[PDB]
C-alpha cells in the first residue's frame, strides 16, 4: 500500500532513521514496505524488521498487562462495578495487538519463510514465526488458545530441528530460539520442566563450544547464555 | 517474568 | 469524530487508563474527544489534557531533533550525498508534530480558551497556546518563524498579565507559565538576558511567599523553582 | 537545552 511508490533502499535507509528517532511504528511501516518488494532480506535488514515490530509489539504486550491486571482486579469480590470501560480499553489494545501479530506472521507466510533456504535466514523467521503466535497465545483464551500454542510450538520446533543440524550451538540465532522456546515452555505451555530441561542443555552445549569463538562471536553468544541463567534462576 | 531474546 | 459516540466521562475514565498504560495517543485522542463535548475541563481534566498531548508532542520533538542532527550533518562540506531520504523524513515527522500542534491550538482556540473566566483555567490555556506555538517555532524558519513567535510571545504575555494580576506568586501555574515564557526567550526569541531577569524575579518573588504554604502547596512551588535555578544556572 | 515544565 502506502510504500509501494517508495524505492527499497530508501525504505531500509529510513528504518535505520527511525531506529535512531525511536520511531519504531514508523520503522515497523518501513520494513513492511521493504519486504513486499518481494526480495529476500539480508542479515541486518532481518534485524531491522525484527527490531521495529519487537518494540511495536512490545509496547502494546507492556500495555495490555497493565490494563488486564487492572480489569482483574475490577473483578474481583467487593469491587466497585466501573462499568464496560475497562475491559473495551483492554479490547482495544489486544485487537490492535493481534493485528500486528497477523501482519508480521502475514510477512512470514507470504513469503519470507518460503524463499528462505539458507539455515541462518530459514531458522530466524521460523523463530520470529512463533515468536509471534506466543504474543497472541499470551492474550487468548480457551480453545482458541490451544490451536494458537500449537502453532507457536510447530514454528519453534521446525527452527529447533534445523538450527541442530545446520548450526554450532553457539550460534546467537540457534541460542535466542532456545532461549524463546524456553519462555514458550514455561510461560505458555504450562511446562516447567521442559523450559528448565532446554535451557540447561542449551547453556551447556553453548559452554563446550565457546572455545571456538572469536572474542565478538563470544561476546554475543555469552550473552544469551546470561539470559539463559537468568531464567535458570527465576525458574529454581 | 522470564526474559526472552533482547533485540539488537 | 471517531469520539463522538463514546460518553465524556467513559472518555475520562479511559484517558486515566490510558496514561497507566503509556499509551500516549490514545490518551490525547480520548481528551479531544472530552473536549469536544462542549463543556468547559475542570483541573483534574485540564491535566489530562496536557500530559497527553505534552507525550506525544514530546515524542515528537525529540524525534526531529535526532533527524534535524543527522541532516545537519549530511549538509557539511565534505559530506556524502546520500540523497533525500534524510530531509523527506525529517520533514514527515515535522508535519506530523505540526498537526498535533495544530489541533491543540484549534481546542484552545475552539472553544476552551474564550469560555474559560477564571484565571486559574484562562492561565493554564494561555500557556498551553504559548507553548503549542513555541513548539512550531521550534521547527518553523525565515518570515514565517517570525509570525508564529509573535503568536507565542503573545499568548505568553496574556497569561502573564492575568497570573499576576489573580494568582500568588507561588501558584504553579503562574510559575510553570514563567518557567515556560523564560525559555521562550532564551530557546526562541534570542532574548537571554529577558529569560535570566524573568527567571530570577519569579524565583524571588515566589521565594517571599513560601511561608504561606502548606507542606503540599510548599512541594509542588519548590520543585518549579528549582527548575528556575537550574536553567539560571544554565544559563550565567 | 533549557527545562521547561515537567508534566504531572
Ligand atoms: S544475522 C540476523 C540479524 N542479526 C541478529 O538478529 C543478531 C542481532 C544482534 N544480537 C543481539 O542483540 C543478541 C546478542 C541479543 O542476540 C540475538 C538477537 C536476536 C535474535 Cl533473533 C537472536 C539472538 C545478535 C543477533
Ligand atoms: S489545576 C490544573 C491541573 N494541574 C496541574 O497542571 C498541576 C499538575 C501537577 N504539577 C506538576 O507536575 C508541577 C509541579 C511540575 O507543576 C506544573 C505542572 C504543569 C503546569 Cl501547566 C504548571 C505547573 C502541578 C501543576
Ligand atoms: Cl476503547
Ligand atoms: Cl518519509
Ligand atoms: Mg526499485
Ligand atoms: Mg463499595
Ligand atoms: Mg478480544
Ligand atoms: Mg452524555
Ligand atoms: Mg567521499
Ligand atoms: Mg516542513
Amino acid at each position: 500500500g502506502a510504500m509501494g511508490s517508495m524505492e527499497r533502499a530508501s525504505l531500509i535507509q529510513k528504518a535505520k532513521l527511525a531506529e535512531q528517532a525511536e520511531r519504531y511504528e514508523d520503522m515497523a511501516a518501513f520494513m513492511k514496505g521493504a519486504v513486499e518488494k518481494g526480495e529476500e532480506l539480508s542479515c541486518e535488514e532481518r534485524n531491522l524488521l525484527s527490531v521495529a515490530y519487537k518494540n511495536v509489539v512490545g509496547g502494546q504486550r507492556a500495555a495490555w498487562r497493565v490494563l488486564s491486571s487492572i480489569e482483574q482486579k475490577s473483578n474481583e469480590e467487593g469491587s466497585e462495578e466501573k462499568g464496560p470501560e475497562v475491559r473495551e480499553y483492554r479490547e482495544k489494545v489486544e485487537t490492535e495487538l493481534q493485528g500486528v501479530c497477523d501482519t508480521v506472521l502475514g510477512l512470514l507466510d507470504s513469503h519470507l519463510i518460503k524463499e528462505a533456504g539458507d539455515a541462518e535466514s530459514r531458522v530466524f523467521y521460523l523463530k520470529m514465526k512463533g515468536d509471534y503466535y506466543r504474543y497472541l497465545a499470551e492474550v487468548a483464551t480457551g480453545d482458541d488458545k490451544k490451536r494458537i500454542i500449537d502453532s507457536a510450538r510447530s514454528a519453534y520446533q521446525e527452527a529447533m530441528d534445523i538450527s541442530k543440524k545446520e548450526m554450532p550451538p553457539t550460534n546467537p540465532i540457534r541460542l535466542g530460539l532456545a532461549l524463546n522456546f524456553s519462555v514458550f515452555h514455561y510461560e505458555i505451555a504450562n511446562s516447567p520442566e521442559e523450559a528448565i530441561s532446554l535451557a540447561k542443555t542449551t547453556f551447556d552445549e553453548a559452554m563446550a563450544d565457546l572455545h571456538t569463538l572469536s572474542e565478538d562471536s563470544y561476546k554475543d553468544s555469552t550473552l544469551i547464555m546470561q539470559l539463559l541463567r537468568d531464567n535458570l534462576t527465576l525458574w529454581t | 517474568r522470564s526474559t526472552s531474546t533482547p533485540n539488537v
